[PDB]
RNA sequence: CAGAAUGAAUCAUCGAAUCUUUGAACGCACAUUGCGCCUUUGGGUUCUACCAAAGGCAUGCCUGUUUGAGUGUCAUU
RNA sequence: AUUGGAUAUGCCAUAUAAAGCGCUUUCGAAGAGUCGAGUUGCAGCUCUAAAUGGGUGGUCAUCUAA
RNA sequence: UUGACCUCAAAUCAGGUAGGACUACGCGCUGAUAAGCGCAGGAAAAGAAAAUAACCAUGAUUCCCUCAGUAACGUGAAGCGGGAAAAGCUCAAAUUUGAAAUCUGGCAACAUUUCUUUUGUUGUCCGAGUUGUAAUUUCAA
């Protein structure tokens, strides 16, 4: 008798995985995201699917078993009580407990599920692409119904202690300013990653993307930030996290806020350039601390900038704008194609090249072989 | 064995001493369908207390291990609860016995039974 | 059907179909919905302290106690709405309680059947409320049974003089004659 | 308190009102079980007056009895006792009847109720001579029946004392 | 505890983020001026408009990999 | 009797443990002999197969927790 | 070695409290299909109370059930 | 759409609980006391008067002697008196209303033990409870 062993045991199907778990589509898409599992087919699909010919997803019953003991799935269940408990109190005009309860929300935490799934940092080095991908992602956008504003500063925080702990160990090895934005491609604790960053623009919502899939994959997301920040930092002696200023967020300092307080690399260190209000000085003065050259800007580019407009310790005062009326002397206005591949060369390019005025050249990818 | 020197090792060591301590056992009452000497069934009967003092070792380093781990807890398996008789796991503690209300709180501090005496 | 729900419809339809006495008739004419919204805005200043922040006041009451201060000298009478059933029948033979709230669901009707000729005779305003589980919201509570009001401070009086005026205008001015006669029936 | 209003309402049993509620009540207490838990006791204060408090533990059932020898309350404190093996009763009263059947409640105690257990008014019950107290007529209409109080109305002989010196 | 302490011991909680350490396609040289075809060539950066498929792209490939099989 | 000898003792006490299958007898049926289900682990170079081990699966009732159902009672500008 | 109620003594306690008895220009709540009568083998069935009331005994004495 | 509340369910949910054996002695059930049925403890049943008495009054219950083979109708008491032992009381019914003052449970600390096996205290969060949990009172008042 078929039916009972082979392909049929150990495949089973996604409806009869929430039968065994007892979760709903909304529970098991939740969860499934902060711990691994994907679909997997079988090699022949009709006799799994016990001699029926549906198009039906398959999962192995070794992982759908090992679901079994989370205690996650525990944390989500008693947040189905809270609502349940918080509607029992706000449904009975009783306002004090409404307020006492939220800050006592229950919480799980993302220690052990983040210990199992990623045993190695160096292979958690290799999987820290997308997670800080999607950190660089969200923290440029407006604020979301279901995106967390509390989150934002998260997303902001996570990705300056990524920026400022990988200029102070200069990390940063290859950088391409591509159509879709800068992709910096790093290499820390011996694995190199590359993370690609876009542009500051006026963003608007693309109301098509589940955000509601998006701030559970942020979350999953929002751990590995803080988990690498918390062994880069040691592994840097640095404070994990990091001291922040907010008198320099305030003023929209960037790496310069976040104090990383002690708890080519040099292909542009003997470059002093400064930045007019034309470019994203964001990831410019970022390039410039990883290849260890000081970076200036204008007070509108942003405050807390080491040198002026009139500064004439500008070794390269790149100007966007193709007109400088005020290109100092010695401090030759270029354009970021010539950084971007003193970036990719590794050495000195140069600024005549890509000047203000000049012919940009074509940027290959810096990934590209 | 002496058995106060077989609890200064560890449970493992306690582990691979268990079973040739049998293999010796398995091996020995072959002997006994063989045909051998008379001093062996004497070593028959003290390798099973042998076998009969570890086994009552290593239980007692699970047990002894697990009431260590059942501390300060207010629930704990049946195993390690008080087995004196049935009609005392379900009788009143002195507590819940000597429980009184208030009002025999207050008789009893105001008006407790004295000491006194007579003379004949 | 399951085993319970054709009880549950058949117990809805024999208090219609059977002969109410005038005593349990008036239990069903009931306080309409406007008249019964201010009711409950006027009580709901009036709500005793929840048992949570009564404790919170009783620590920051105990504190400066355990210093040398005190306000129990300058503590002045408390307010609230007064509820429980044995409580609000003394309130009302000693003609203190002003507005009797009673529900309209007590599931044994005898607890509060005496309780509209009570307030008939002691002259206490009465009216008959919907959704005992509406007056157990007002107390936390899971069900309250009754209520009453026998102390509003000087801030309430001119707006209780005047609610009181709708509670004898629509219940007690009204339902004159159903009170007097049999229910039921339909 | 309401108990006052409660104890001479219930003795006028025949009445309009209270004969209303009679047949009311009868209807739902017959398509339900013969022997099914209460919620609330239907009298809460004759329950309240013969021993029920409203704390966890006290538990109030109510039990059905055919008419037409044993006293048909004594039953309804046996029958209940053997329907619930742990709880002891401590009362059963009267609280309604037909041509057919007569309505009891009775009021059970848990003895192993940390509750029970630590309140000294109800603490005499968790000791084991109460053990099955319907069961051996030890009980308010237990005692009743078997003629046990005060009054020339309610092998002692039958043996022959022979003393050492006589 | 006293009410001023009912307050600010609340106040040291609530910041958990990593307080202990847990482990004990590319580019296709595509830019604003790539020569090598003729998506689009853009001449000045801040010419460059804001690709709006991003959004779409990275939830998808997101998406992929807790939805489409391996 | 042999037996080892030199903490012996078919010793005494006894507070820690062991207690086979049954039996109120309790995963199901029976008188043997079986039939199963769930979780975990291990095994033999595969948890695509197989086996084993370990822990659970009687009923009634009580207290609490979670999930619900009700053309059962109502409120929601 | 476990355990008893004590004696003395040390530290705690929280007492803004609780209790005995005078004194009252004041109040004083008391258990129901039970009691009870009729009637079949203390039970069954029919009926069904009251507040100086109700019960049992010689107008009195004595008790306070459900 | 949503939210309370009532009722009813479901869970290998959390923690508990009931059977069965002995039955000399105890208490009930029917019963030709015998047999059968049911139910407990080291004792149990009984118990602090809806009791006697007719006195100059006695004073919960139990048991022995006596009353006594007596009254009353072959059956067969009881009051009084004499002993042993003596311990009394707890609720319902009145509003804590100037404040549900009450309690189970979950978690965490502190102890503590016939005992790492026992038994609690304190803090905290639900929950029970106004259809009434504590204080007060039981007619002797």
């Amino acid at each position: 008798q078929k039916g009972k062993a082979g392909a049929a045991r150990i495949y089973i199907t996604r409806n009869q995985a929430l039968k065994k778990l007892q979760l709903t589509l909304a529970d098991f898409r939740r969860i499934c995201i902060l711990k691994g599992v994907y679909p997997r087919e079988p090699k022949n699909k009709k006799k799994a699917n016990k001699g029926s010919t549906a198009p039906v997803t398959f999962y192995y019953t070794k992982d759908i078993q090992y679901l079994l003991h989370e205690p996650i799935v525990q944390k989500f269940r008693e947040y189905k009580v809270f609502a349940r408990k918080l509607s029992k109190a706000l449904g009975k005009g009783e306002l004090e407990t409404a307020k006492r309860l939220e800050a006592r929300k229950p919480t799980y935490s993302l220690d052990h599920i983040i210990k199992e799934r990623y045993p190695t940092f160096h292979d958690a080095l290799k999987d820290i692409d997308d997670a800080l991908s999607m950190l660089f992602l969200f923290s440029t956008m407006p604020v979301t119904d279901k995106i967390g504003a509390a989150t934002v500063a998260n997303c902001e925080r996570l990705c300056a202690e990524f920026q400022h702990y990988v200029i102070r160990s200069n990390s940063l090895r290859k950088a391409f300013l591509s159509i879709k934005g800068i992709y910096y491609q790093a290499e820390i604790f011996g694995e190199q990653i590359t993370w690609i960053v876009p542009y500051k623009f006026a963003q608007s919502v693309p109301t098509d993307v589940d955000f509601r899939i998006m701030h559970t994959f942020l979350e999953f997301y929002q751990a590995l930030m803080g988990f690498v920040n918390f062994k880069l930092y040691n592994t840097l002696g640095l404070r994990y996290p990091p001291k922040i200023d907010v008198a320099k967020s305030e003023s929209a300092a960037g790496l310069a806020a976040y104090e990383l307080e002690e708890s080519n690399t040099s292909l542009f260190s003997n470059f002093t350039f400064f930045l007019s209000r034309e470019v994203p000085r964001f990831s410019l003065e970022f390039v410039i601390r990883a290849f260890g050259g000081k970076v200036g800007w204008d007070p509108i580019l942003g405050s807390g900038s080491p040198f002026s407009e009139s500064d004439p310790v500008i070794t390269h005062h790149i100007c966007d704008r193709p007109h400088i009326s005020q290109k100092y002397e010695g401090r030759i206005y270029i354009q970021p194609q010539w950084v971007y591949d003193s970036i990719n060369k590794g050495i000195l390019e140069r600024t005549d090249l890509y000047a203000c005025g000049a012919t940009l050249p074509p940027h290959l990818s810096p990934f590209v072989k | 064995l002496k058995t106060f020197e077989l609890r200064k090792q560890s449970q493992e060591n306690l582990a691979e001493q268990l079973q040739e301590l049998r293999q010796e056992l398995a091996s020995l009452r072959v002997q006994k369908i063989a045909g051998g000497s008379g001093s062996k069934l004497s070593k028959i009967k003290t390798t099973r207390k042998d076998i009969a003092r570890i086994l009552t070792v290593i239980n007692e380093s699970n047990r002894l291990a697990a009431r260590e781990a059942y501390k300060n807890k207010k629930y704990i398996p049946l195993d390690l609860r008080q087995k004196k008789t049935r009609a005392i796991r379900r009788a009143l503690t002195p507590y819940e016995q000597s429980r009184k209300t208030l009002k025999q709180i207050k008789k009893e501090r105001y008006f407790p039974l004295r000491k006194y005496a007579l003379k004949a | 059907w399951p085993e319970y729900i054709r009880l549950q419809r058949r117990r809805k339809i024999l208090n219609l179909r059977l002969k109410v006495p005038p005593a349990i008739a008036q239990f069903q004419k009931t306080l309409d919905k406007n008249t019964a919204t201010q009711v409950f805005k006027l009580l709901n200043k009036y709500r005793p302290e929840t048992a949570a922040e009564k404790k919170q006041r009783l620590v920051a009451e105990a504190e400066a106690v355990a210093n040398g201060k005190s306000a129990q000298d300058v503590s002045k009478k408390p307010y609230n709405v007064k509820y429980g059933l044995n409580h609000v029948v003394a309130l009302i033979e000693a003609k203190k309680a002003k507005l009797v709230l009673i529900a309209s669901d007590v599931d044994p009707i005898e607890l509060v059947v005496f309780l509209p000729a009570l307030c008939k005779k002691m002259g206490v305003p009465y009216a008959i409320v919907k959704n005992k589980a509406r007056l157990g919201t007002v107390i936390h509570q899971k069900t309250a049974a009754v209520l009453a009001v026998t102390e509003v401070r000087e801030e309430d009086k001119n707006e209780l003089a005047s609610i009181v005026s709708a509670v004898d205008a629509n219940f007690s001015a009204k339902y004159d004659e159903s009170r007097r006669k049999w229910g039921g029936g339909i | 308190g309401a108990y006052k209003y409660l104890e001479e309402l219930a003795k006028k049993k025949q009445s309009d009102v209270n004969l209303f509620l009679s047949r009311v009540r009868a209807w739902e207490y017959r398509q339900m079980n013969v022997i099914h838990r209460a919620s609330r006791p239907s009298r809460p204060d004759k329950a309240r007056r013969l021993g029920y408090k409203a704390k966890q533990g006290y538990v109030i059932y109510r039990i059905r009895v055919r008419r037409g020898q044993r006293s048909a309350r004594c039953t309804a404190e046996e029958r209940v006792g053997r329907y619930c093996s742990n709880l002891r009763v401590l009362n059963s009263y009267w609280v309604n009847q037909d041509a057919t059947y007569k309505f009891f409640e009775v009021i059970l105690v848990d003895p192993s109720h940390k509750a029970i257990r630590r309140d000294p008014r109800i603490n005499w019950i968790v000791n084991p001579v109460h053990k099955h107290r319907e069961s051996r007529g030890l009980t308010s209409i237990g005692k009743k029946s078997r003629g046990i109080g005060k009054g020339h109305r309610f092998l002692r002989h039958n043996t022959l004392s022979l003393r050492r010196y006589r | 505890l006293t009410s001023e302490q009912r307050a600010e011991r609340e106040r040291e909680s609530q910041s958990n983020y990593a307080d202990h350490d847990l482990w004990a396609p590319p580019s296709h040289e595509e830019s604003y001026n790539p020569p090598e075809e003729y998506p689009k060539k853009y001449k000045s950066l801040r010419v460059v408009p804001a690709y709006s498929n991003l959004i779409k792209e990275k939830f998808e490939r997101c998406l992929d990999l807790y939805l489409a099989p391996r």
